RNA sequence: GUCUACGGCCAUACCACCCUGAACGCGCCCGAUCUCGUCUGAUCUCGGAAGCUAAGCAGGGUCGGGCCUGGUUAGUACUUGGAUGGGAGACCGCCUGGGAAUACCGGGUGCUGUAGGCUU
RNA sequence: ACCUGUCAAACGGUAACGCAGGUGUCCUAAGGCGAGCUCAGGGAGGACAGAAACCUCCCGUGGAGCAGAAGGGCAAAAGCU
RNA sequence: UUAGAGGUCUUGGGGCAUCUCAACCUAUUCUCAAACUUUAAAUGGGUAAGAAGCCCGGCUCGCUGGCGUGGAGCCGGGCG
């Protein structure tokens, strides 16, 4: 009839078997969630990156 | 003395504001009387308190309009308390001044102060404060850099009743 | 079981300290947040809006978007045997500078202008940190005068 | 009417005092805590004896009411009605439960939650249960009446003759220097602490 | 003893002081938050306000922004500097105002450059005027008013200096309301009565009223007036004048620092040993009055 | 040596009472035509400049209360890890590391940023 | 099916027909903004007035209020008008 | 939540000009809290300890803007 209710036992041994394993590092990140605002510039920004590119080269 | 001279200026007694009160348990036409009286009395409107809570053995609801009440300031407040004490013939006792400089008294009889009884008007008797004060007491009510008056600036008990000796030649008694 | 409220037992964690209750110093407001700076997360209750929730709380991470008057922090939270990448919103009040970058910094700093000078001068300088090392040999001088002699005292039954 | 007293003696739970969350809890046994001459001053009952606790377990209010009157008829006999001042030095405060006394109730351990039933005293190793201030030369009659009341109580008591003059905490070999330097005051039972850290108006008021 | 005391020792334990300047009554923190904080995607971007402070003798007009260890002061225009460009008298009534914030406001623009890029409003009318930026050149300078403790109303002289740096050539937001000519019955703006009042008229008519009344009156409240030879008739081109010579010289010349004999004249603080002395003889002179008496 | 306007940290800054305050300022102060608001020009708003530092404000003082900081309490209370330690138990001792808080006793009583004055 | 404090062993999580309680609503304002005020309580005074009517001064770190239970938060506030 | 002590306005009472109690206040004192706290551990939890770094030069932007502003992006170079 009755039963156990609840326990985290063997629980901590079953998680470090296979490790807790911190989240990969990517050297570019998402910018999933970053303002909108802030989104539409900076896409405007690389889009005319190409002007000025025969001032780069000469620099 | 050269101090009292000196300090003649600032450090004088002068009357704040006078302060005139009528508590009547009803409402209505009956306070509209009382009103009419202190209009005729000060030549100010005056205005309506209302109950705090409800009283049932004083038949009285909260929110009900009960009192009426006026501040008096200046040369016009001089004039009505000089009616007021003559009403009283200069003669006050001890414990009507209180610790902080005030007192006060009470007029049975509106019609004998001032004015002549109507048919419309009432009874109504009515009641003085007087809130004595020295110069610099208004930074205490102002807004910008508000402060206290200071210790020996304040009014004790027993300068306000040679304030009342001096000025009307009045008479305390225990 | 218990209920799944979002402030349950945060009864002292999101309470303002003793005597220090009232109006929010404006300098937390004047403190300015980068895009890629640590940020510490400590929940305010005098202000109740963009709180973080309990579990970030004593949290570190990094800011990755800022707006008008909150900022977007990359918190690591544990869940059952894993570690993810959380992104939250939390305003301006609940966060503040992570003292351990700027102190990371700062060595930086010396290391290449030790480098620096370390060249210029010929001379070679140590610049990784090491574990305190075992103490040296030295000399005690008595100064002529004994060492005090200790002894245990006799056990005394107070009150 | 009332269980054993070895079914409550070791501090099994938390404090559990009489709050908004526990009513119903009945009166204490105990109600009186200071017997004999309290008004005494301090000068006249410079000796001081306790009974000190060797267990970390808690007394009942029925324990405590007992040996403060056995104490308290053994040292009218022997020192006199005002020849004496016996303190209780411990206050009932923990509430112990009991679950029902066993068709329309719920029996076995089901909402087993018990209703208060007593009051004890959670007390710790050397912690003062009894304190009695007489006379110096009252120290026999002293150790003698707290000794009997040790049998009243379940675990194991100690008896100790204070250091310290009467009730106060100062010690009795400097009790009297400090009285006479005026550093300490007396007042009622116990003593006043004149520091020097106050207006020099106390000061004035003391010597003169 | 009658009463429970109030203020006991547990009363100052818990107390917790205001900030310095809400107990000076000085600072309304609530106001000072949504003034000076300035959003967090513009870094490091200054947020400008103009400070207009009405003392019983004085304007002062300032324009600061925010910082960590304290406010910036990039700008600062009083108003007893006007004596320098004609008005002798009334340095704070409307007319002051509005001069200084007209000083505070050729004074900035001077300092950055665009003073001739912008040149306000030099005829003077009280309608609405703003700045509006002029292409290829640097933008108008925007700030935005701080009445502090001020009890914002028609005709409240902050206003009036606000007018002046409007009309100075600063980008400050605001309504045409609360300016002297505008009418609470109707809700409409008369440039006329404000025209009068940032000339003083107000004060030449309080005068040739006073005149007419009672000479006697008329000395007592215009006492400097007199002095100065101030005429209700002249104060109109006085105005006028002051302005005009705002606008050609707003330059500021620091009054030059003098060295003087460094005198005391407060009480330096005791020592210990001080302290600790003056309760030795207090307690010596104690005992030898009632060994005395 | 100081003040004013705007502040930062928010008592070492607060609270009670006493003393002193040169010069600028800050005020108290005088008044209600205009702007504005009131039962009341008390407050708020406006126009001033006869008087006064009495008050606010500043500096100092008090075997002052509070606050800050340090000793003491005390290697005490508590505690990570250990034992086929003790004890009928309650609980206690030791090994290995960490380590508090009252009462009690001393010291201190704002520092400072931007701009503008006075101390000529 | 939900919420508050505690349990719960100072991150988070943690059970029992464990303990103490609340919910199936209420609000055109009790939503939003601005301005202006300061609350509970107490002391001393004032015709009828008294332990409690209304008027005045003083003290008041919030000891009031913020609709629902509890915890947190809040004073030229988030409270009152 | 225990006990004495020192003062007194007492819409207080009792024994009788009153005087003691009670009440209130003040300074002390005994004993306490899972749903109390100014203070406050031990053991806990998070982050960081570089080349994805640091430092120079330039270009882009419709975002921000007193400004040669700010922020972000992009292109070169140097430093193990």
């Amino acid at each position: 009839a009755k039963s156990k209710n609840h326990t985290t036992h063997n629980q901590s041994r079953k998680w470090h078997r296979n490790g807790i394993k911190k989240p990969r590092s990517q050297r570019y990140e998402s910018l999933k969630g970053v303002d909108p605002k802030f989104l539409r510039n900076m896409r405007f920004a690389k889009k005319h990156n190409k002007k000025g590119l025969k001032k780069m080269q000469a620099n | 003395q050269d101090q009292g001279e000196k300090e003649n200026p600032m450090r004088e007694l002068r009357i704040r504001k006078l302060c005139l009160n009528i508590c009547v348990g009803e409402s209505g036409d009956r306070l509209t009387r009382a009103a009419k009286v202190l209009e005729q009395l000060t030549g100010q409107t005056p205005v309506f308190s209302k109950a705090r809570y409800t009283v049932r053995s004083f038949g009285i609801r909260r929110n009900e309009k009960i009192a009426v009440h006026c501040t008096v300031r200046g040369a016009k407040a001089e004039e009505i308390l000089e009616k007021g004490l003559k009403v009283r013939e200069y003669e006050l006792r001890k414990n009507n001044f209180s610790d902080t400089g005030n007192f006060g008294f009470g007029i049975q009889e509106h019609i004998d102060l001032g004015i002549k009884y109507d048919p419309s008007i009432g009874i109504y008797g009515l009641d003085f404060y007087v809130v004595l004060g020295r110069p610099g007491f208004s930074i205490a009510d102002k807004k910008r850099r508000t402060g206290c008056i200071g210790a020996k600036h304040r009014i004790s008990k027993e300068e306000a009743m040679r304030w009342f000796q001096q000025k009307y030649d009045g008479i305390i008694l225990p | 079981t218990n209920t799944k409220g979002k402030r349950r037992g945060t009864r002292y964690m999101f309470s303002r300290p003793f005597r220090k209750h009232g109006v929010v110093p404006l300098a937390t407001y004047m403190r300015i947040y980068k895009k890629g700076d640590i940020v510490d997360i400590k929940g305010m209750g005098t202000v109740q809006k963009g709180m973080p929730h309990k579990c970030y709380h004593g949290k570190t991470g990094r800011v990755y978007n800022v707006t008008q008057h909150a900022v977007g922090i990359i918190v690591n939270k544990q869940v059952k045997g894993k570690i993810l990448a959380k992104r939250i919103n939390v305003r301006i009040e609940h966060i503040k500078h992570s003292k351990s970058r700027d102190s990371f910094l700062k060595r930086v700093k010396e290391n290449d202008q030790k480098k620096k000078e370390a060249k210029e001068k010929g001379t070679w300088v140590q610049l990784k940190r090491q574990p305190a090392p075992p103490r040296e040999a030295h000399f005690v001088r008595t100064n002529g005068k004994e060492p005090e002699l200790l002894e245990p005292i006799p056990y005394e039954f107070m009150a | 009417g009332r269980r054993p007293a070895r079914c409550y003696r070791y501090c099994k739970n938390k404090p559990y005092p009489k709050s908004r969350f526990c009513r119903g809890v009945p009166d204490a046994k105990i109600r009186i805590f200071d017997l004999g001459r309290k008004k005494a001053k301090v000068d006249e009952f410079p000796l001081c004896g306790h009974m000190v606790s060797d267990e970390y377990e808690q007394l009942s209010s029925e324990a405590l009411e007992a040996a403060r009157i056995c104490a308290n008829k053994y040292m009218v006999k022997s020192c006199g009605k005002d020849g004496f001042h016996i303190r209780v030095r411990l206050h009932p405060f923990h509430v112990i439960r009991i679950n029902k006394m066993l068709d329309r109730l719920q029996t076995g351990m089901r909402g087993a939650f018990g209703k208060p039933q007593g009051t004890v005293a959670r007390v710790h190793i050397g912690q003062v249960i009894m304190s009695i201030r007489t006379k110096l030369q009252n120290k026999e009659h002293v150790i003698e009446a707290l000794r009997r009341a040790k049998f009243k109580f379940p675990g194991r008591q100690k008896i100790h003759i204070s250091k310290k003059w009467g009730f106060t905490k100062f010690n009795a070999d400097e009790f009297e220097d400090k009285v006479a330097a005026k550093r300490l005051i007396p007042d009622g039972c116990g003593v006043k602490y004149i520091p020097e850290r106050g207006p020099l108006d106390k000061w004035r008021a003391l010597h003169s | 003893g009658f009463v429970k005391v109030v203020k006991n020792k547990a009363y100052f334990k818990r107390y917790q002081v205001r900030f310095r300047r809400r107990r000076e009554g000085k600072t309304d923190y609530y106001a000072r938050k949504r003034l000076v904080i300035q959003d967090k995607n513009k870094y490091n971007t200054p947020k400008y306000r103009m400070i207009v402070r009405v003392t019983n003798r004085d304007i002062i007009c300032q324009i600061a922004y925010a910082r960590i260890e304290g406010d910036m002061i990039v700008c600062a225009a009083y108003a007893h500097e006007l004596p320098k460009y004609g008005v002798k008298v009334g340095l704070t009534n409307y007319a002051a105002a509005y001069c200084t914030g007209l000083l505070l406001a050729r004074r900035l623009l001077n300092r950055f450059g665009m003073d001739k890029i912008y040149e306000g409003q030099v005829e003077v009318n009280g309608g609405e005027y703003n700045v509006e930026s002029i292409d290829g050149q640097p933008g108008a300078f925007t700030c935005y008013l701080d009445a502090g403790l001020a009890r914002t109303t028609t005709g409240n002289k902050v206003f009036g200096a606000l007018k002046g740096a409007v009309d100075g050539g600063l980008s400050i937001p605001h309504s045409t309301k609360r300016f002297p000519g505008y009418d609470s019955e109707s809700k409409e703006f008369n440039a006329e009565v404000h025209r009068k009042h940032i000339m003083g008229q107000n004060v030449a008519d309080y005068m040739r009223y006073l005149m007419e009344e009672d000479e006697d009156a008329y000395k007592k409240q215009f006492s400097q007036y007199i002095k100065n030879n101030v005429t209700p008739d002249m104060m109109e081109e006085m105005y006028k004048k002051a302005h005009a010579a705002i606008r050609e010289n707003p330059v500021y010349e620091k009054k030059p620092k003098r060295e003087v004999k460094k005198k005391r004249w407060n009480r330096p603080k005791m020592s210990l040993a001080q302290k600790k002395d003056r309760v030795a003889q207090k307690k010596a002179s104690f005992l030898r009055a009632q060994e005395r008496a």
